[PDB]
Formats: structure tokens, sequence, C-alpha cells
């Protein structure tokens, strides 16, 4: 009388890597491009 | 390209004592893949895609499986060792099973009728092929895998380039649906070898070692084969290995340190003495006999103190001869009865030993202390089932009265054991074999009243000591009291009658012997007088 | 030349406290083999399906591999069970 094994509930897909600061950096460059393009006119 | 390897040869296989089984397996599995495909197509048949094997441990199943797997000039056979396809994630077990057959399906759909050949080995098929419950509330632990396997082996799609093989020890537990002629058709049993089989096995496991002069001329292979009776396959190899090890150990030494001789190791030889030694105390057969039980039951031997012992032995020999050389009566039983302490078990054991049968087993209550009736029934069933696997057998039931759990008060006893024994004393063995059963008891009237004497075919009587002359003869044979005291004791006992069993006589002698040197006879006489007769 | 393999198992039994573990440890440490893999009683049982078989198979993996990659010149391995 030993509770038999149980099937692994399932998989809950969840993926997180290095986006935060990589895209914040990406942004800081576009802003400066915009400023320069504005300045030229 | 031929299916069989170009250089394959039967003698290289290294198998002995299974010629007929191998021939039949070949005939039923591969005969259709040898002649050109035109005739096979004309006959419009389909090749078999299943095999099965079973038997007692140590008979050469895995060896045959591996040999048949290697016999084909095709891809390398896959393998599965018991529950090696189970998984915890949902549905992965079925995907694992399906992955096995993917290559065969791709081959079939691609190349058609000239496709290749594939093999698989579901070793320990019994582990994950238990019978389906077929009832709500009894959900099986492995049911989806069984259903997937059944669907894949023969389902909505057809295959003709596959072959499955199984091996197990319990052929009565495999799922019923997995044994019809469409999935697993050819099934065979592997049993204990015979004399010629043992000779062949010993010859194959010795040919190589004879190549480099490692056998003296004292080894008589035929004598060794005849001596060893009803030995499983593995035990011959075990005996040979142990003999080689013990022979080699003599040249080497050690104790305090480890060293090896270099001037004697080049004259190594193995003789019959080491073989004998090991045969005696190295390998203990499983379906045979050994002297330990006889030494335990014949502790004080047998002494011929009169006529009845000879008549009893002659009757036993006659019954043994009848069972051995008869065909209309393959089941004969004899019941030994007598007063308590008359020494009846020893005579039964002596008859069983002298019978000279390959297989002898003694079922006694000594090993069943405290058991429940179900355990006793199971043990008896197992023993009798084991006794059905030999061309000659003999079983001895000891102390029936104590087996039934009898007690005069009430009286009380166990009905189930009595019913089992009654049904089990009329079951004829499988056709073509023989059996012999010997019983014992100390209360004949009880059994006669329970309607049990109509199951036994005969009956013998074992009497006690009846006259002073036989008591004197037994005393002289034992050799405890010398002539001087013998005269005095005889002068008393000669003029009367006695009633004692030999075991009680031994105990009385032992008890008397503890007194002073010149007080033994008087106390012995007093004890004998106090014993009484009680006819 | 003899064409024989080696025995694969040894079983020791006796009443508690007579010197079985000491003999086992000494015989294990005597040989030049690597450290003996030890199983402290039933420590391979698990609740999830198919974990006990994987754990059992894991023990023999290294020795099996080594045999495959060397052949007759492989090293020696030991496995010690408890209870
Ligand atoms: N006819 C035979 N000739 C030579 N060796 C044999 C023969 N039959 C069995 N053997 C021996 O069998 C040994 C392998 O064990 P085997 O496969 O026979 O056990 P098994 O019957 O499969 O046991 P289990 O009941 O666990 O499956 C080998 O050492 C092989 O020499
Ligand atoms: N010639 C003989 N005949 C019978 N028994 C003998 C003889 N010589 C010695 N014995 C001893 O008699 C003993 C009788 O066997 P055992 O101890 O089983 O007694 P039993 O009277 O047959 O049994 P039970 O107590 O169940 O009635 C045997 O152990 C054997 O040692
Ligand atoms: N032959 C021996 N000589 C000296 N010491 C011994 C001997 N046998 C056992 N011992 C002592 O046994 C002690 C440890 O015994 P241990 O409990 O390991 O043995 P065991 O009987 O195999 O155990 P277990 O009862 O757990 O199965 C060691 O300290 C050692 O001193």
């Amino acid at each position: 009388s030993m509770a038999e094994d149980a099937d692994m509930r399932n998989e809950l897909e969840e993926m997180q890597r290095r986006a935060d600061q990589l895209a914040d950096e990406s942004l800081e460059s576009t802003r400066r491009m915009l400023q320069l393009v504005e300045e030229s006119k | 390209q031929s299916i069989i390897n170009p250089d394959w040869n039967f003698e290289k296989m290294g198998i002995g004592g299974l010629d007929k089984e191998f021939s039949d397996i070949f005939r039923r599995a591969f005969a259709s893949r040898v002649f050109p495909p035109e005739i096979v197509e004309q006959m419009g048949c389909k090749h078999v895609k299943g095999i099965l094997l079973y038997g007692p441990p140590g008979c050469g199943k895995t060896l045959l499986a591996r040999q048949i797997g290697k016999m084909l000039n095709a891809r390398e056979p896959k393998v599965v060792n018991g529950p090696e396809i189970l998984n915890k994630y949902v549905g992965e077990s079925e995907a694992n099973i399906r992955k096995l057959f993917a290559d065969a399906e791709e081959e079939q759909r691609r190349l058609g009728a000239n496709s290749g050949l594939h093999i698989i080995i579901f070793d320990e098929i019994d582990a994950i092929c238990k019978q389906r419950g077929s009832m709500a509330g009894s959900t099986g632990v492995h049911d989806t895998v069984v259903n997937q396997l059944l669907s894949k082996i023969d389902g909505v799609e057809q295959l003709n380039n596959i072959l499955v093989i199984g091996m197990t020890n319990r052929p009565d537990l495999i799922d019923e649906a997995l044994l019809r002629p469409g999935r697993l058709e050819v099934k065979m049993e592997i049993g204990l070898p015979d004399e010629k089989g043992r000779l062949q096995i010993l010859h194959i496991h010795t040919a190589r070692m004879r190549g480099h002069q490692l056998l003296s001329a004292d080894v008589d292979i035929k004598e060794l084969a005849v001596e060893t009776k009803n030995f499983s396959g593995a035990e011959l190899e075990g005996l040979v290995r142990a003999a080689q090890s013990t022979a080699m150990n003599r040249h080497i030494k050690a104790s305090t340190k480890v060293e090896v001789d270099m001037e004697k190791a080049e004259s190594l030889q193995v003789t019959r003495g080491d073989f004998l030694a090991s045969l005696e105390n190295d390998i203990k057969p499983a379906f045979g006999t050994n002297q330990e039980d006889y030494a335990s039951y014949i502790m004080n031997g047998i002494i011929k103190w009169g006529d009845p012992v000879t008549r009893v032995l002659d009757d036993g020999e006659l019954l043994v001869q009848q069972t051995k050389n008869s065909d209309r009566t393959p089941l004969v039983s004899v019941l030994l009865e007598g007063p308590p302490h008359s020494g009846k078990t020893a005579l039964a054991a002596k008859i069983a030993e002298e019978s000279n049968f390959p297989f002898i087993k003694i079922c006694s209550p000594d090993k069943m202390i405290g058991f429940s009736e179900t355990a006793k029934c199971q043990a008896m069933k197992k023993i009798f089932d084991d006794a059905y696997k030999s061309q000659l057998s003999c079983v001895v039931v000891d102390d029936i009265e104590r087996l039934l759990d009898y007690v005069p008060i009430g009286p009380r006893f166990s009905n189930l054991v009595l019913q089992a024994l009654l049904v089990l004393l009329k079951k004829a063995p499988p056709q073509g074999r023989k059996l012999l059963i010997i019983g014992t008891t100390s209360r004949k009237d009880v059994l006669q009243e329970m309607e049990m004497l109509n199951a036994f075919s005969t009956t013998i009587h074992v009497p006690n000591i009846a006259t002073g002359e036989q008591l004197l003869e037994a005393l002289e044979l034992l050799g405890n009291f010398k002539d001087k005291e013998r005269t005095t004791i005889a002068q008393q006992v000669k003029g009367k009658k006695v009633w004692i069993g030999i075991k009680k006589l031994l105990m009385l002698i032992e008890m008397s012997l503890q007194m002073d040197p010149e007080y033994r006879v008087r106390k012995f006489l007093a004890l004998l007088r106090e014993e009484g007769a009680s006819p």
C-alpha cells in the first residue's frame, strides 16, 4: 500500500534571457540619431 | 544478397543439446527467405514476424537469442533490457516505442519489395506486457504502452521486413491477445539436457582448452558425463571453471605476500582429482540430490535386527521396479504405517535413496513452522509442479498426521490441506513420464475413517521388537554391553516378552549408561520393567 | 589460452556484528581499482515514474563505456551494496 508513481504534471513554457539592458542600449542610440537629424535642418 | 552470412557454419555456433528446437525455429522462421522471391510471391504468403521462448533458469535462452541475432547478414540488432523505455513525461514512453519502428517503415515505403531486414529483442518481455485489467477500478500501470505495441506490430498498416523475439520465465502471464498466430506464432520451450546433451556441452566447453595440451589422459569424459545427472547447462561450465581455478591455484601462493613461480608454471596440468573435489564441494545442483538430507535422516544408520527389515526393503524394491518398467500405471503410491517410535521415516528415506532415481525431494513439516494453510498449500503445489519435469521422480511425504494439523480434542484440523492432498494424489503426470509417492503415519484408523485409504494403492506394516531374542541380537549388534553382562540380562529377559521401539531402546541405553560402572545393569532392568507393554 | 571468464559476484551472510563490512572494505581497497561506488541501502527509490531504472543503469555506465573503448585491456571496477 504505497501511493504509486505519478505522471509529471506537464511543461509550462517560460523563457527569459538578456533583453532588458540590451534593448535599453539599443534605444539610447536611436534617440541620439533623432537628435542629430533634428539639428541638421 | 543472401540473408545468411557467407561463412556462417553450425559447428562454430557453440550450442549443444538443442538441435531439434533450432531446426524447427529455422524451418518456421527463415525457410521462406532462402529461395528466389518469384516462388514466394507465387505462393502468396507472408513471412512470420514473431518468436518466443521460455523455460527454467540456466538453459541457454540468451545464448540462442544472441546467436540467431548474429546469424543474419543485415543491420545490427537493436536491444531493450527490460523496462528501459519507461519515462516520466506524459506520452514519451509511446514515442520511444514508436521510434524503434520508424526505420523499418521508412525502408518499406522507400524501397518496397527489396527492402532490408531488421531485428529487435524485447528481453524480459514480461516486465511491461502484463495482462490488461479489463475492469474499471483496476487500472494498469502499463496499459497505453501495451496498446501502442499491439497497434504497431499489426495495425492499419502492413510490414513484411520485421522480426521480434521474446524470452521470459512465466509464459502464463503474457497478455492473451499478444499470442495469436498473427503476432507471435512460433513459441518454444527450453528444458534440461539429456545424457548426449551433457556430453556435447562438456565437449564444446573443452575443445579449445585441449588445443595447447592442458588435459592429462586420466580425464574420462564419458564417465564424467554419465556421473553428473540432470545438470542444467550453466552448472557444467561452472564445474569446469571451478576445476580449472583450483588446478591453477596450486602453482600460485601468497599468504603474507604475493608471488608466482616461473620454473614450474610452464608444466601446468589438470587432472581428475581436482574435478572430483570440486564436483563434491563446489557446485550444488538444483534439480538433483545431495547426501546432507540423507545424513540428517539416517543419522544412526540401519541395522538388520531381524527378518521384517529385509522384507520391507524387498517390497520397496519391487514397487520401484514396477513403477520404473511399467506403462499402464504411471502413478503408484504406498503408505507406511506403524506404532509410534517404530522407526518408519528412516526406512522410507533408505528406500528413496536406494531407488536410484535422478530426482528425489523430501517434503517435511520441519521447514513450515508457523505457516498458514495457504503457505503450506503453495509449498506443496510448488514441489509437486517441480516434480513434473523429469522422466523419473520420487517424492516422500513425512508425518502426514502432523501435516493435517490434527488434534483429538473436537477433533480439529485444516480441511483445505486435506482436500489439496486428496486431489493431488490422483493427478496423472504429463503424458510420457512416471512418478512415485511414499507416505508415513502413526495413526491408521484416523485416516481410514476420513475416507483416505481409497486413494492409496497398497499398504505395508512395520512391527516392533517381539521377543527377547531379537532384543538381545540388537544389543549385541550395537555393542554396548559385553558378554558378562549379556548373560545376566539374557537370564532375565529370555523368560518373557518385550514391546519396545528401537529409538526408545537407544534412548534407554543412553540414559542407563550415565550411572556407575557396576550399577548400569540394575537401572537398565528397572527402566525396562517400568516401560511396560500396553498392547 | 584457457578461454574462461571471471566470477562476477560474492555473497556474505552472518549474524549482526561479526566483521562483514570490514572484510568488504579491505577487499575493495586492496585492489588497484578506482574508488568503489557505494549504495547506502535503498537510496535509489523515487516517486516519479522511471527514475529507479535510470539510477540503476547509471552505475554500470562508466564500466560499460570503458570496456567498449579498451577491450581486453580495460581496468577493474567494483560495486558495493549495503542491505
Ligand atoms: N547448451 C549450452 N551450451 C553451452 N553453454 C550453455 C548452453 N546453455 C546455456 N549455456 C550457458 O548459459 C550461460 C548464459 O546464461 P543463460 O543465458 O543460459 O541464462 P538464462 O537461462 O538466460 O537465465 P535467466 O533465467 O535469468 O534468463 C552461458 O555461460 C552459456 O555458456
Ligand atoms: N534398523 C533400523 N530401523 C529403523 N530405524 C533405525 C534402525 N537403526 C537405527 N534407526 C534409527 O531409528 C530412528 C527412527 O527415526 P525417527 O527418529 O524419525 O523415528 P520414527 O519412530 O520413525 O518417528 P516418529 O517419532 O515420527 O514416529 C532413525 O533416526 C534411525 O537413526
Ligand atoms: N575479525 C575482526 N577483528 C577485529 N575487529 C573486528 C573483526 N570483525 C569485526 N571487527 C570490529 O567490527 C567493528 C565494526 O563492525 P561492523 O559493524 O562493521 O561489522 P558487521 O558485523 O559486518 O556489521 P553489521 O552488523 O552492521 O552487518 C570494527 O570496529 C572492528 O573492530
